[PDB]
């Protein structure tokens, strides 16, 4: 009841911070540096 | 749960596994994507601005300062037809199955997709404008440079933006404009500027731009923000297509001319500072 | 005690994992601290000057090397006006937690240190001076020559203060004075002086601090001291601020304007020589 | 033997353990250890020289060798003030301990070290000679050359010293002189002789002088013996020093002022092999 | 008292080693050295 | 100092 909604929202809030990381791999393919 | 199996559905709201080969197509052959760097923000966003100056507990004189607010919004669209023209039916594409069909477009809607944002972000032509774009920017603050092509154009394209403390970084200029960068040659001293195998022009980095708008420009920037957001998102049917003409005089009845054809628009924004070089011809 | 773990505190005094990476990036944007030396002190301490020259075994010392008392204390604060009102709440930055929170803010406040730093420090100019700058040292003995730019009065300059004790380290010159480093074409010895590729004027390697004040500058020193030491020591706050200025009129009404403001109280502090070297322009 | 434990020793003569690391790191600030070579030795020494060379039993030659010694001694001994300056808080370094007490000396009586040394090794100018090597050599065997910067100027170099059969193997020029060999380059083979990125003159690699005293200096040796034996040693007092000046026109009262000064007991190594060249200027 | 101030000595100096290190630190990314 | 001898060739240019 209460662990089932953290644990989902955690999942979930976890897997849109991973989006940044995919952003900061076009850093990387970027010319200026 | 989807990954492989089949593909009827026509809806394709596209997974982060599938999304992140397609993006990085779009991006690495843009050319304001090579330029500009990145902040994940929604779709409406607030971000603050500008330099703070302050003593450790005193007080003599004055010192003036100011804060900033802005915002990024609406999104590009455009459809595939290169696409959906060669693309028979959906039963064919179920046998190939969900996993393939997105890897089959990935060199079909990326580089028209790029090609679009290019034209409304350094440029102002095409019919997609939001914030201001770096041209703009250039009328309303002027940095203009008369018609020459030596030495000379180097030295004056870098002053005009180095008097607001900003240092010069890129170079946007076409390629039929960087045959004629290729013959100018030092006088006094015995070296060539621009090259193929070093690629730089004054010992920096070069970019080229394909766009059918200019025609023996330069231009230099290097502070700049953009972003994107969400996910592509797909949906695909056969009932009419306005913004596309069929050639000769008639644009599509879909039921007759029988195609696939489905949609694409990414949530794909900027954010431009108002200090940016340019230069021209002039002729007469 | 703070970890990873969470924020919703508005203190956040600094522990020294996360001090070195924040103090090391004010380094790189810095440039008094390329012309200095860091030699460091708790408050304040009673350490000295000068280098030392060595008398030999075999014959008596004769010239003379000379030691120097000297002891300054002196803290630099900064609110981070601009990044406290990017944050729109403190408990969505509990999602980023303790140690990310840092890692935001790690190009954005170091930013604003070393700009008041190098303005106040090298001119006097902006008003929080400590121990007289090198503007004020120039005054003392004069090294001043009328504004002029040849072969000639480069060198010149470096034989100005080659007469008391130490020869030149580094030139200290605008980066929008740089069309002049390229129109210097000597007749008689046909070369430029300053590299255009590698950034050195005569060989001495010159950097800029960009502080919108000097006009045709050329400041040498070599011999100074820099000091980085304690922490920064965070605190949060939302009520009124004197020393900012918000939009257009008003100063700042926190709890009608809804948001918060990072006080950041580092500590830092210098001293000057007193042989320095400088050109400007005049005219009329 | 000795810990790392406490500090109370005014005779530190360093251990090997710490004795290695200081006088590791001080080479690469000096000039003329790179262009030399290091080895072991007794406490004084001999050194042989020539070429023994003789068939089995065919027949006796006609010309005969010669066997000759050549010998190299002398010390240096410097007073620094560095830590002894640190006499308010010796007793916080002897929280650091006997082991941090030389780490924090190293980059400050390793500086004050090697500056002499290049001044009595390339230059004669300071009061402490014993192997009268680059100075003497070129007043001995006259090698100068007037003052050019062409190509054919930098063979004109190597062929003088490669008629005694002496190889060319690096050039030791001062940062100044770097500026004028940016314009050499040749009519026909049209290529920089002196890169920029690679410090290089010709393919042989350069040393900047930092002693203010050749203006366009162009020396070339690489074949050297420079040699620190024994132990650099340590001695602390509080006496009146003869040697020394305090403000003005004073002298150090070292009972009164409460500070304290550290003597430092190095040993130093010259060899002369004469076939070195130089060049300067034409008139000015 | 004996045994847990011999771990403040080393706790301290532990402490101000890492801002001796960020002097060394400096040295390296200054222009002259 | 056996290691000093080493390290200091080590350091050098010239080789």
């Amino acid at each position: 009841q209460e662990i089932s909604s953290e644990l989902q929202q955690s999942e979930q809030s976890k897997q849109k911070q991973y989006g940044t990381t995919l952003q900061n791999l076009a850093k990387q393919n970027r010319i200026i540096k | 749960p989807d990954n492989v199996m089949m593909h009827e559905k026509k809806d394709g709201t596209l997974m982060n596994e599938f999304t992140t080969p397609i993006l990085q197509e779009v991006m690495e052959n843009s050319k304001i994507m090579q330029l500009g760097k990145y902040e994940p923000m929604e779709g409406t966003e607030k971000k603050f601005t500008f330099w703070a100056d302050k003593p450790g507990a005193y007080w003599v004189g004055e010192g003036q300062k100011i804060e900033t607010s802005k915002a990024t919004w609406v999104n590009a669209t455009m459809r595939a037809f290169k696409l959906g023209v060669i693309l028979p039916v959906t039963k064919e594409f179920l046998n190939y199955t969900y996993s393939q069909f997105f890897e089959e477009m990935k060199p079909m809607i990326a580089e028209a997709f790029y090609k679009k944002f290019d034209e409304a972000g350094i440029l102002n032509q095409g019919n997609n404008p939001f914030g201001k774009s770096i041209a703009q920017s250039i009328e309303k603050t002027n940095k203009v440079i008369k018609g020459d092509f030596t030495q000379d154009n180097i030295i004056d394209l870098e002053a005009l933006l180095e008097d607001d403390e900003l240092e010069a970084n890129a170079f946007i200029s076409k390629t039929q404009n960087r045959s004629l960068l290729r013959k100018i040659v030092d006088p006094e001293t015995k070296e060539r500027i621009y090259d193929r195998n070093s690629d730089s022009l004054d010992g920096l980095p070069v970019v080229n731009l394909k766009s059918s708008n200019l025609k023996r420009g330069e231009l230099i920037t290097g502070d700049f923000d953009k972003l994107i957001y969400g996910i592509p998102q797909l949906i695909e049917y056969k009932i009419d297509e306005t913004a596309q003409l069929s050639t000769v005089k008639n644009e599509d009845g879909t039921p007759v001319n029988l195609f696939e054809q489905d949609m694409v628009a990414l949530r794909a924004t900027m954010h431009v500072a108002l200090h940016i070089a340019d230069d021209k011809a002039f002729a007469k």
